[PDB]
């Protein structure tokens, strides 16, 4: 299961020169990596959730996992995004 | 990004049955940040090879140069 290739490709295209190109195989590779990223973080968030005596993995569980697994730089941007999403 | 798809990906893990409504929202933004950094880093090798097309081997190379991507080493090996 992957995020739509078109969505992935659009973000990829915005990160390279206007005339740069991306091989189909590379888009599929990033698709694979994104799902692996979500699974990696989710596994740790699930453990955290369980240790906190809960069953529904929440935002704090996800952010704890990101900070614990080496993605702490994602935390502040994510908090701002979620705040704007729900305001 | 469609949130239902993100939720489906999370649930591929058999032990994940209940997910907060906010978790997929956080992942939608996280996915954008991740794809951007991963692509930018792969492109470093695309340019080093004087190519204009980003390839899987560029991604595999990028993965070996960033500690944050250690989890992908066996997923996209050089």
């Amino acid at each position: 299961i992957y995020l739509p290739i078109a969505n992935v490709a659009r973000i990829m295209k915005n990160a390279i020169p206007q005339t740069g190109k991306i091989a189909k195989d590379a888009k599929e590779c990033v698709q694979e990596c994104v799902s692996e990223f979500i699974s990696f973080i989710t596994s740790e968030a699930s453990e955290r959730c369980h240790q906190e005596k809960r069953k529904t993995i929440n935002g704090e569980d996800i952010l704890f996992a990101m900070s614990t697994l080496g993605f702490d730089s994602y935390v502040e941007p994510l908090k701002l995004y979620l705040q704007k999403f729900r305001e | 990004l469609p949130l239902a798809r993100i939720k489906k990906i999370m649930k591929l893990d058999e032990d994940v049955k209940m997910i907060s409504a906010e978790a997929p929202v956080l992942f939608a933004k996280a996915a954008q940040i991740f794809i951007t950094e991963l692509t930018l880093r792969a492109w470093i090798h695309t340019e080093d090879n004087k190519r204009r097309t980003l390839q899987r081997n560029d991604i595999a190379m990028a993965i070996t140069k960033f500690d944050q991507f250690d989890f992908l080493i066996d997923i996209v090996p050089r």
